[PDB]
RNA sequence: CGCUUCUCGGCCUUUUGGCUAAGAUCAAGUGUAGUAUCUGUUCUUAUCAGUUUAAUAUCUGAUGUCCUCUCGAGGAC
């Protein structure tokens, strides 16, 4: 249906009628689409299935859902990504106890040749990490952002523009320490096309918490006609 | 829609099954992602009808034919 | 929106009129454009709530509906603290829409 | 200090080769240069070390390590010189035994002691086949008559099975 | 040509918007000005830096924040070229 | 004549190792940067990652890794006791022509966390197959080295004799790891083992005319609870 | 390892007071603010003893606190410049014994950034506009009115913005309704940017200088701006209108200046110093804190040097120009 | 018009299904009808469409023709072997570099 | 032992029930933004100088002095 209004509604009643009987019947006709017509949905179907593993709790579609991952078929891989990012942002709080099951999938995609899953899975670690907020899971959303961090150099906009999403998010989840860390060696690089894109990633976190990186600059020698270091922050008492 | 789309496709993928087989093509692979792979050329290929299109290069032809003289000088009471 | 990158926002001073949303268009955040837990209200800059426009659509420009929200996400990074979120220029895709129908129909 | 590494298993890998050489020594170049078109071993590696006595003691020490069971042949990179041993020792092990008798020349098959089936200890006698006969010829020279290690040696060329 | 100079503009109005961001040939001693600026701001707000140093000097908190704020004027010595 | 100015000042890869402290952390493209003396001492800090690789190849990321094929992504084996793999197979060959406990304990009871990278691990093209080196370390051992050499494997693999342990009692372990303890050589036999010549024997230990070893020690001549853990 | 955090006795160091009638009686109370509690004391009057009305916890920085009242009302609300990003107004309900939040309204990010605003704080005396401002380039004014229940209501913000200048204090100037003026020291850094030879760091003196609203035209527009001799570091505002002149002190080492607009010329004096002090003569002399205390008859300041040695400041004055000021000791 | 995709399906769709059920052809390709593939290999695909440049002889053959039989072009073309649009087009060619 | 024919065992090939009117019949949404892949097509110039780049590249420009042979050549320099 070209309209929209029809399109949501049909996914609230999806997840209406699971919640009626029982998530496994319809979870498996939902998996069922390969739908060619890959916008003017299969996507609506992808939310639909997020809706799914929500209301009747993810312990068990997550098996459902990370077992399909297998079947050769672009499209549907990159539906089970888009799913898993709208499960994520759907569930919040919860994924302190998913996290640990989903990431060697994650890192799977983040390792191969193609945009379309390089961009989808930047999606899904964005909103993970804004979910797990608080929670101390920052060991594996920091092994994710070791995987993100290297398309940082791309072009299509799309995955660009999802990549920087997905770094943001990791920052409020990991601290703007860590980002810091990764920033560092390029803002002073000598090539240029690299020092558009690590100064284009440091205001991006500098605009937020700019206070607390203050704890956090390295420490810089002074040359002979300035001063560099601050003093006042090693006073010893 | 979808069934006959979904027809469509599945007998276009089993044609060139069929036709590659007939053709007893070596440097044809399929990927577990179901595109197309030449492996004399590193070329990637979307559609069953874009692979036999790149089966007529100067891109495959020339590797065809570079990967031919080169084996056969490459052979030894 | 995050999906049309040639759309520009009021970014004035926020105020204390709140902003709504056509039917339309409604259930959604403004920025990170999804469809899900509105947390705190928008605010719009005080030209942008003047004049005749007492009430309209944000985005569409429409009448107005319902109140405009901002998604936990949004909320948690603090995009909620650029003013306005009034989007100051109308968009090809409403022209081109339009003009096409005025052709067909 | 460039290594030979002959009749190597097929299925060894040469990660596992330089993984055997990691606790042998500084691991500076594993290469097992294949056939480009099958891609499996050729039988043949180049295992440069970095020093030259931990590449002959790699030679030395991994002396017929079982490669998928079979023994590789690592040093530096059957014409009836066969010696037969009366007086053999029963103590003493083919390891040993060509790890002594290597002087005179390459031992080209595994040194059997002739042992007795039942208990396994050796009938007083061993053999290997050297690479010429000038090799069998001054190791029956300098190892005839002589003494083994607690039975005096006895070293003539082996009589044909 | 059209990318450096509208990615210039972007970062000149950013910058403008933000005192403190850079931009692709930032030189050490604006990176290095700006970051002590902050240093400065904040110790003056959290209430207990403010302890910390008006403890190890000898100072008192007024004549503290007095010489802070003296200071943000040029801090790390005069420019550079 | 500004940018020619620059390059007339501009420093070789050996001044820029030669005054900085740290000369290895100097890359050749380094000396193209604005201020070498900054970039050198920013590469130079610790804890910092370094750019990624591929800036320079003129090739893309993993467009470049291509060719060859892959097997298809493996379940973590706590989800593969579920089996869904089954459920799913069968109903998937039957149109081709599962219980709720067992998932929920699968997520909670018996889910654990996978091995994963601290920080500064990068992806690169070619880590998954990039070969864990630098292992010097005698003592770790396979389980594919083991049966290759048909040497046994598991919890016995200490008893297993490995066939160089006797070459290390003949000629000194080998000379470039002096460092190299060989149990049952230079410590004792490990638990249960036996020094001896039949099938599976430790050798004899390496011994002088008084009865010291030359190699090692053959026969072997705090309160660490953690503070606040659950009950 | 999972870890519970209580406190055991909370902070008891104080960084601001304000003094108002809190709760809506004669009686006068203190509020505190110590590091992130705020807490509201009141002085028994007879026995003197202080009581700890009550103590609540805000986890957030508190950087400024004021009290303000509106014309004619009995009661004294509190006006807070977090590190948040909003400004907040309070109010002490005695029954319940709670601060209520009566106002909040966002205006940036948070923490202590440099830009956005929070730092200073200022009111006008006469009850009608707060100003709050960052260190460097924002500075914004919320009107406040009583709405027909008569309570309280709070405009939309207005602006006055000004890149590159950094402010050393704040404060509201006392006229009778009339136009409210906030005069703030400031300093203009932006040309001792440029300057390699190092020279417009010094010959750059702070320039104080009085905004105004403008209850017309609604906004708020930089009235006077005028150099000062030498660097100060905080200003007194002099209840202006009917009881004294207006106009600013301004108290900068070593010295402490009556300095008002119109034609009244500047006056000054040096602040004496200690008999035979033992201090190292280079080091200057400046005052740290001040209270102002106004009676229907007369006013008076006190202030207090770096010593710690107040002093009762007073001004005599031609009916309308300020003539002479008088500094005696009072204590230490 | 046809691009080389469509083409070489074409080709591979004939040879499996023989030249007789246009229907299941045209149904796979979209955008493609079965009378268009049926004119289309006819005309150009099938491999009996001889491509090579005109004889001396060819030539003579068909300007006497096309002066014998005005404008029957479809008349023609098996006689000298081409289809309808290399006689047509090539005759005007002739006629061009005669004119 | 040589020849020839036949019997069998080990087995490396194709292998839908037909007639009828080729039984009859024979689907494609639209727009706006961006990326990827194929097919296609093309650089041998020598310096120098410049531009530009992280570095090439690119792009820009010109081909020691005198005579003469036909960019080459000889000699007095
Ligand atoms: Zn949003
Ligand atoms: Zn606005
Ligand atoms: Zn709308």
């Amino acid at each position: 249906a070209h309209k929209k209004a029809i399109r949501r509604a049909t996914v609230n009643t999806f997840g209406y009628i699971a919640k009626a009987i029982g998530p496994h019947d319809v979870l498996a006709t939902l998996l069922n689409n390969l739908k060619v017509q890959e916008r003017q949905n299969r996507v609506c179907t992808t939310v639909a299935i997020a809706i799914v593993a929500e209301t009747c709790s993810p312990f068990t579609v997550l098996p459902a859902l990370m077992n399909e991952y297998r079947v050769p078929e672009l499209n549907v891989q990159n539906g089970v990504l888009k799913s898993l990012s709208f499960l994520f942002e759907y569930i919040g709080e919860m994924g302190k106890d998913y996290i640990y099951a989903v990431t060697p999938l994650l890192e799977d995609a983040l390792m191969d040749r193609d945009l379309v899953h390089r961009q989808t899975a930047s999606a899904v670690v964005q909103h993970m990490s804004l979910g797990v907020y608080g929670f101390g899971c920052e060991d594996s959303l920091n092994h994710l952002l070791n995987y993100v961090w290297p398309n940082v150099f791309e072009t299509s906009p799309h995955v660009i523009q999802a990549v920087m999403g997905a770094l943001e998010g990791l920052r409020v989840a990991i601290g703007p320490c860590r980002m810091l860390q990764y920033c560092l060696q390029g803002l002073f690089h000598p090539a240029r096309k690299v020092r558009d894109v690590y100064w284009k990633i440091y205001n991006s976190i500098y605009i937020g918490s700019q206070d607390a990186l203050i704890a956090h600059y390295p420490r810089i020698y002074n040359d002979d006609k300035n001063t560099y270091i601050r003093y006042e922050l090693d006073y010893i008492l | 829609s979808s069934e006959s789309n979904r027809d469509r496709r599945e007998r276009l993928r089993q044609l060139a099954l069929e036709t590659i087989d007939i053709n007893k093509d070596p440097y044809f692979m399929k990927n577990h992602l179901g595109s197309y792979e030449c492996k004399l050329c590193l070329t990637l290929h979307n559609n069953e009808g874009s692979y036999l299109a790149h089966t007529q290069g100067k891109k495959h032809q020339t590797n065809l034919a570079r990967r031919a003289a080169k084996e056969a000088k490459e052979a030894p009471v | 929106a995050k999906h049309h990158p040639d759309l520009i926002f009021c970014r004035k001073q926020a105020g204390v009129a709140i902003g709504r949303l056509c039917e339309k268009c409604d259930g959604k955040c403004v920025i990170c454009d999804s469809y899900v837990r509105p947390c705190t209200l928008v605010r719009i800059c005080d030209e942008c709530n003047y004049g005749s426009y007492q009430g309209r659509c944000v985005i569409c420009g429409g009448p107005g509906v319902s109140d405009a929200y901002y998604c936990k996400e949004c909320t948690i990074q603090e995009k909620d603290r650029d003013g306005c979120p009034k989007i100051v220029n109308l968009g090809s895709s409403k022209t081109d829409l339009f003009y096409e129908r005025k052709k067909y129909g | 200090a460039t290594v030979y590494v002959g009749g190597l298993d097929e299925k060894v890998s040469e990660p596992l080769l330089w993984e055997l050489f990691l606790q042998a020594g500084p691991v500076v170049n594993t290469h097992m240069p294949k056939d480009r078109v099958t891609g499996q071993h050729q039988g043949y590696g180049f295992v440069e070390f970095l020093s030259e006595e931990d590449a002959d003691y790699a030679i030395k020490i991994m002396n017929m390590i079982k490669l998928y069971g079979k023994p590789i042949r690592v040093n530096k990179a059957d014409v009836g010189a066969n010696i037969f041993i009366g007086n053999l020792d029963p103590e003493i092990d083919e390891k040993l035994l060509y790890d002594t008798f290597s002087a005179f020349g390459v031992i080209l098959q595994t040194p059997k002691i002739m042992r007795d089936p039942d208990t396994g200890n050796s009938k007083g006698y061993a053999f290997i086949n050297f690479a010429s006969f000038d090799a069998s010829d001054a190791a029956i020279e300098a190892m005839n008559g002589q003494y083994l290690c607690n039975r005096p040696i006895t070293v003539s060329y082996a009589f044909k099975k | 040509m059209t990318d450096r100079y509208t990615i210039h503009s972007q970062l000149e109005h950013l910058q403008s918007k933000y005192i403190g961001t850079g931009h692709a040939d930032t030189t050490k001693w604006e990176w290095l000005v700006n970051q002590h600026r902050d240093s400065y701001c904040s110790y003056m707000g959290h209430f207990d830096l403010l302890n910390y140093f008006a403890i190890a000097e000898n100072e008192s908190k007024a004549r503290v924040r007095f010489n802070l704020m003296e200071k943000m004027l040029q801090p790390c010595g005069p420019p550079a070229d | 004549s500004k940018k020619k100015l620059r390059r007339m000042n501009r420093f070789t890869v050996a001044e820029l190792k030669q005054l900085v402290a740290r000369p290895d952390v100097v890359e050749m493209h380094d000396v193209t940067a604005q201020d070498p003396k900054l970039l050198v001492h920013l590469k130079a800090t610790r804890n910092s990652v370094p750019v990624p690789r591929h800036w320079c190849f003129k090739r893309k990321y993993l467009q470049g890794k291509r060719g060859i094929e892959k097997p298809p992504f493996e379940l973590p084996d706590f989800i593969k006791r579920t089996g869904i793999q089954e459920m799913r197979e069968a109903l998937q060959e039957k149109e081709e022509q599962i219980d709720y406990q067992k998932l929920h304990d699968a997520f909670f009871k018996w889910q654990t966390k996978p091995k994963l990278t601290i920080h500064g691990d990068l992806y690169y093209e070619g880590k998954e197959f990039e070969t864990r080196l630098k292992e010097k370390k005698p003592g770790d051992l396979s389980d594919e080295l083991r049966i290759s050499l048909g040497m046994p494997v598991g919890p016995n693999a200490h008893k297993v004799p490995p066939p160089w342990l006797i070459a290390m009692q003949r000629y000194g372990p080998p000379p470039s790891y002096p460092n190299l303890k060989i149990p049952g050589l230079n410590s004792p036999i490990p638990e249960s083992c036996s020094f001896g010549y039949h099938a599976g024997g430790w050798g004899k230990p390496p011994v002088d005319e008084t009865g010291k070893p030359l190699y090692g020690d053959v026969f072997g001549t705090i309160d660490r609870t953690p503070w606040g853990e659950l009950e | 390892m999972f870890l519970y955090n209580l406190t055991l006795q909370r902070a008891t160091g104080i960084s601001f007071a304000i003094h108002g009638n809190f709760s809506g009686t004669k009686q006068q109370e203190i509020v505190v603010s110590r590091g992130k509690i705020l807490e509201l004391l009141r002085p028994d009057p007879n026995t003197g003893k202080v009581h700890t009305l009550l103590t609540v916890e805000v986890f957030g920085v508190i950087r400024s606190l004021m009290a303000f009242r509106l014309t004619g009302g009995t009661k004294d609300y509190i006006v807070v410049g977090s590190d948040s990003g909003r400004i907040v107004i309070l109010e002490y309900q005695p029954s319940k014994n709670m601060f209520e939040k009566i106002h909040q309204e966002t205006f940036g990010k948070s923490g202590c950034r440099r830009i956005v605003p929070g730092q200073f704080l200022a009111v006008d005396p006469k009850g009608r506009a707060v100003m709050i401002s960052a260190i460097e380039k924002q500075k914004l004014v919320y009107i406040l009115n009583r709405d027909a229940a008569a309570r309280l209501t709070i405009s939309s913000p207005l602006e006055a913005h000004k890149a590159n200048t950094l402010v050393y204090h704040v404060v509201g100037v006392d006229v009778g309704f009339e136009n409210p003026m906030f005069a703030c020291l400031e300093m203009d850094y932006e040309e001792a940017d440029n300057d390699p030879t190092g020279e417009a760091a010094a010959n750059t003196q702070q320039t104080l200088t009085f905004y105004e609203l403008d209850l017309g035209l609604n906004h708020v527009v930089r009235k006077y701006s005028e150099p000062l001799e030498e660097h100060g570091n905080f200003l007194i505002t002099v209840p202006g209108g009917s009881d004294g002149p207006s106009g600013v002190l301004i108290c900068s080492e070593n010295y402490i200046t009556y300095k008002n607009f119109g034609d009244q010329p500047d006056i000054r004096c040096p602040i004496p110093r200690r008999r035979n002090d033992l201090d190292d003569p280079e080091r200057g002399m400046i005052f740290v804190c001040s209270a102002t205390h106004k009676t229907k008859s007369m006013f008076f300041f006190l202030a207090q040097t770096e010593q710690g040695d107040i002093f009762k400041i007073t001004l005599e004055t031609d009916e309308d120009m300020v003539t002479e000021i008088r500094l005696k000791y009072f204590d230490t | 018009v046809w691009r080389n995709t469509e083409d070489e399906i074409l080709k591979a769709a004939v040879m499996k299904y023989g030249k007789n059920q246009w229907s299941r052809i045209a149904s796979l390709l979209h955008r493609k009808s079965a009378k268009q593939c049926k004119a289309r290999w006819y005309e150009w695909l099938d491999p009996s469409i001889k491509k090579t440049e005109w004889s001396r002889e060819e030539e003579e053959k068909l300007l006497h023709l096309a002066k014998l039989m005005p404008t029957q072009w479809r008349t023609i073309a098996p006689i000298i072997g081409r289809t309808a649009a290399q006689c047509l087009e090539h005759y005007e060619f002739l006629l061009d570099k005669a004119a």
